[PDB]
C-alpha cells in the first residue's frame, strides 16, 4: 500500500520477464522486451542476495547501482536502462540487452573463431574508449579484462562489471591495493600502493591487448609473487632508476635474482607485431612501470596506431561467436 | 573524430598550469603519493569542473518549464 | 548550452532531486496526506489521533537532518560521507512521510548507506558500536528501504571540492591576497559543512550554484569577482547572480551557528518533544517497526500459504 512500492511495480510492469539467460553465484538474468514494444529487448538482472555477506548490502551492488547511473550515454558502457525493487525486496537492473557474449570467449574460441589486426584494433579502440569515458567522469574501473567486456547485437563492445569501480580519491585518502584480477593488476597495486591514479586501469587495458594479440593471458600468475615474478621477466625489474621511491611501497617484494632490464619498444615486436610497429608502441605505452610514465586514456586515443593503415573493422563486419 | 563525438570542451573555464592550492604541497612531495601514481591535475581538472559545472542551470525556471 | 551545464543537466540529481519550491512543496503535502490516509484507513479495520502537519514533518526533519550531522562528526567521518547521508535522508522523507517511518532509525540508516555511497564498506556491527546500537539489524533493517526511498540515485554531487577549485582560480588574479582568500575559504567551508544540508539548497540550486552562494557569504567581493572574470571573458550573468542571490539567503536563513539552536535542551523541550508526543500517538502501526516490517516480508516472500504458527 505504499505510494513508492506501487511506483516500483508499475515500473516493473513496463518489462515482460521472460527466459532465463543465466544463473550467478552474484545475480540471475532473465530476457525480457518492453510492454510498449516488446521488439525492444533487455537484460533483467535480478541481484540475489549473499549469504555470506552479513553487512547488508553488497559493495559490487551499490558500485554498479552508482557508477551505471552515472556513466550511462557512451556507447562503450552497458546501459543501465532501469532499477526497480520487485516484490519480495530484492534489487533489479533493467540493462541493455547484450546477447553476443564477451570477449574472453571469442578470444579462448580459437579453433573456431579468426580475427586479424584490423579487428583487434576496432576492439581496442572500443576498450580505450569506454575506458576514457569512464576517467572523464572520474571514475576507476579496476577490474577491467576480457570477460567483463560483452558485446552487443550490432558488435559494440560494452564495458559491464562495475562491482569494483570507485571514485577519484582525494589527496590523502587512501585507497584498497585488493582490486583488479591479479593477471591483470599493474604493478603499483601488487606493492600494495594506496594513492594511484587511472593508471591502474590502463595496465588492464594494455593487459587486454597484449591477451587479444596472443589470444592466452600475458601474465598468468597463481600468487601475487609469481605475478611479481613475471612482470619482472617479461617487462622489466623495476628499480629505483626507472622507478623512484618504488621500494618504500606498503608491499613491495622482488624475488632478488639478477635485475632485468626493462625491455623497449623492439623487444615486443617478436612476439606482438601481429599489430605492427605502430601498434606495438602503444602497447608498450600502456605497460609502463612507473605509473607516472603510464600513457592515459586520452593519450591513448590520439595515439598514431589508430589512423594507421589497415583501419579497424566496422562493427558490422567484426567476427561473432559460432 | 577521436572521442567519437563525445569529446568534453569546457566552455566557462580552462585549466591551466598554473592552478594549485597550497594543501597539495604537502601530498605532492609525499613518497606513497608521487611513487604510487596519484593525479594531482586530474584532481585540479575534478575541482574546476565541479566548481563551473552547472552554473547556468536555473533548476526552478527549467523544472516549472517541463 | 554550456558543456559542463549539460553533463550536470545528464546527472541522476537534476533529473531524480531537483525541482522547483513548489512542487516540492506539493510533493511533502501530498506524502504527508497520503501517510494520513493510510493510517486513517488502516486504524478503522473509533476515534482517530491528531496527525502531524507538512510544517511538523519538515520541523522534525530539519531537527533530525542537524542530529544526523551532529553523529557523523561524533564519528569523524569525511564531509563527503556525512553530505551524502544528510541529502539520503531528506530524500527519503521526502518520498516518504515521518508518520510512516521512524526517523530515530532511518538517521543512521542514511549515515550507514552514505558510507556505503561514498565508497567505505564498514562491517555493521563495528558500526553498531561506534553508534552505541545493540542490535545491529536494527540497522540492516531499513537499508533497502532507504535505496527505494532515494530512488536508486546514489551519485550525490556536493561542493567543497568546487569550493576548494573556484579558490584555486581565484588565487592566480594578482590583485587578491592570499590572507583574504584564506579566511574566505574556511568560511566558505565552514557554511557547506551545515546551510546547504539543513536547508533545501540542494533541490533548487546547482553545487556550483550553492558553492559560489557560499562564497559570497564569506566574502561577497570575491565571488563576484569570480562571476565577471568567467563572464566578461549578458542576460545570463544576471540571472546566475539573481540565482546565487536568493540560495545566499536560502543560507543565511541557517547559518552554521544556528547548529547550537538544533541541539539546545530548551528548543528541543519547547519545540521539538510535543511533536514527537504527537507523532507516537498517531504513527503508522505495521510500518514503524522496521524489524517486524522486514521479517514478515521475509516470510511473505518464502512461505506463501503454508503457515504454521499463524492462530487467526
Ligand atoms: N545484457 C546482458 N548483461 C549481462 N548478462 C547477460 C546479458 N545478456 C545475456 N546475459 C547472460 O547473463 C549471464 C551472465 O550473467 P552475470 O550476471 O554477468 O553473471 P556472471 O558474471 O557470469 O557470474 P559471476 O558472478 O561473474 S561467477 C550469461 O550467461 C549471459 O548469457
Ligand atoms: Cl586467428
Ligand atoms: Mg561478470
Amino acid at each position: 500500500p505504499d505510494p513508492v512500492e506501487q511506483m516500483n511495480e508499475a515500473e516493473k510492469r513496463k518489462y515482460i520477464k521472460g527466459k532465463k539467460l543465466g544463473e550467478g553465484t552474484y545475480a540471475n538474468v532473465y530476457l525480457g522486451h518492453s510492454r510498449d514494444d516488446p521488439n525492444f529487448k533487455v537484460a533483467i538482472k535480478k541481484i540475489k542476495v549473499q549469504a555470506q555477506y552479513k553487512d547488508g548490502m553488497a559493495p559490487d551492488a551499490v558500485r554498479e547501482l552508482k557508477y551505471l547511473r552515472e556513466l550511462r550515454g557512451h556507447p562503450n558502457i552497458i546501459g543501465l536502462i532501469s532499477v526497480f525493487s520487485s516484490k519480495d525486496q530484492n534489487l533489479n537492473l533493467v540493462l541493455e540487452y547484450l546477447p553476443l557474449g564477451d570477449l574472453e570467449m571469442l578470444i579462448r574460441d580459437v579453433e573456431r573463431v579468426r580475427y586479424g589486426a584490423a579487428d583487434i584494433k576496432a576492439w581496442m579502440g572500443m576498450l580505450t574508449r569506454a575506458v576514457w569515458w569512464c576517467h572523464e567522469n572520474f571514475i576507476l574501473h579496476r577490474d577491467i579484462k576480457p570477460n567483463n567486456l560483452l558485446i552487443a547485437a550490432d558488435g559494440e563492445v560494452k564495458l559491464a562489471d562495475f562491482g569494483l569501480a570507485r571514485s577519484f580519491a582525494d589527496p590523502g585518502r587512501r585507497m584498497t591495493a585488493n582490486v583488479i584480477t591479479r593477471w591483470y593488476r599493474p604493478p603499483e597495486l601488487l606493492f600494495g600502493a594506496r594513492h594511484y591514479g587511472g593508471a591502474v586501469d590502463i595496465w588492464s587495458v594494455g593487459m587486454v591487448f597484449a591477451e587479444l594479440i596472443i589470444r592466452s593471458p600475458f601474465l598468468p600468475g597463481n600468487t601475487e609473487m609469481e605475478q611479481i615474478t613475471l612482470i619482472c621477466k617479461h617487462i622489466g625489474t623495476p628499480t629505483e632508476e626507472n622507478w623512484p621511491g618504488v621500494s618504500k611501497l606498503p608491499e613491495w617484494w622482488d624475488p632478488m635474482e639478477e635485475p632485468i632490464p626493462v625491455w623497449g619498444k623492439d623487444a615486443y615486436m617478436a612476439r606482438f607485431g601481429a599489430v605492427g610497429s605502430e601498434g606495438v608502441d602503444l602497447l608498450w605505452r600502456t605497460l609502463q612501470l612507473d605509473p607516472k610514465k603510464r600513457i592515459t586514456a586520452r593519450e591513448m586515443l590520439e595515439h598514431r596506431w589508430w589512423r594507421t593503415d589497415p583501419k579497424p573493422t566496422r562493427k558490422e563486419d567484426l567476427p561473432k561467436k559460432s | 573524430d577521436p572521442f567519437g563525438g563525445m569529446e568534453f570542451v569546457p566552455s566557462r573555464y580552462r585549466v591551466r598550469e598554473e592552478l594549485n592550492h597550497p594543501s597539495l604541497d604537502k601530498y605532492r612531495i609525499d613518497q606513497q603519493h608521487i611513487t604510487g601514481g596519484y593525479s594531482f591535475l586530474d584532481y585540479i581538472s575534478r575541482a574546476m569542473f565541479e566548481a563551473f559545472a552547472g552554473l547556468a542551470v536555473f533548476i526552478e525556471d527549467e523544472k516549472e518549464a517541463g | 548550452i554550456a558543456s559542463e551545464d549539460a553533463r550536470y543537466r545528464q546527472s541522476s540529481q537534476y533529473e531524480l532531486w531537483s525541482f522547483s519550491p513548489s512542487q516540492l512543496a506539493s510533493m511533502r503535502e501530498k506524502t504527508n496526506a497520503a501517510a494520513r490516509a493510510r493510517i486513517t484507513e488502516r486504524l478503522l479495520s473509533p476515534t482517530l489521533p491528531e496527525f502531524l502537519t507538512p510544517a511538523e514533518e519538515l520541523l522534525l526533519v530539519t531537527f533530525y537532518t542537524a542530529e544526523l550531522l551532529r553523529a557523523g562528526d561524533h564519528a569523524d567521518m569525511s564531509d563527503e560521507i556525512k553530505a551524502t547521508a544528510a541529502t539520503f535522508f531528506k530524500r527519503f522523507y521526502i518520498t516518504n512521510s515521518i508518520m510512516t517511518y521512524p526517523p530515530q532509525e532511518m538517521l543512521l540508516v542514511a549515515l550507514f548507506f552514505g558510507c556505503k555511497a561514498e565508497g567505505a564498506f564498514p562491517s555493521i556491527s563495528d558500526f553498531a558500536k561506534t553508534f552505541g546500537r545493540e542490535r545491529p539489524e536494527e540497522i540492516l533493517a531499513g537499508e533497502f528501504l532507504l535505496c527505494q526511498g532515494i530512488r536508486f540515485a546514489l551519485d550525490v554531487k556536493h561542493p567543497f571540492r568546487a569550493l576548494r577549485g573556484a579558490i584555486m582560480e581565484l588565487s592566480t588574479l594578482p590583485d587578491v591576497e592570499p590572507a583574504r582568500l584564506v579566511a574566505a575559504e574556511q568560511r566558505a567551508r565552514e557554511i557547506l559543512r551545515f546551510s546547504p544540508l539543513i536547508t533545501d539548497a540542494y533541490f533548487h540550486f546547482t553545487p556550483s550554484q550553492i558553492m559560489l552562494a557560499a562564497l559570497s557569504l564569506a566574502d561577497r567581493g570575491l565571488a563576484e569577482r569570480l562571476i565577471q572574470d568567467t563572464f566578461h571573458y549578458s542576460h545570463v550573468r544576471d540571472k546566475v547572480l539573481g540565482t546565487i542571490e536568493a540560495c545566499r539567503d536560502m543560507l543565511s536563513k541557517e547559518l552554521p551557528e544556528r547548529r547550537e539552536h538544533w541541539n539546545n535542551k530548551t528548543v528541543y523541550k519547547a519545540q521539538i518533544q510535543p511533536i514527537r508526543k504527537k507523532l507516537n500517538k498517531c504513527r503508522d502501526p505495521d510500518r514503524w517497526n522496521l524489524v517486524e516490517l522486514q521479517r514478515i516480508r521475509r516470510e511473505q516472500a518464502s512461505r506463501k500459504g503454508f503457515d504454521s504458527d499463524d492462530e487467526g
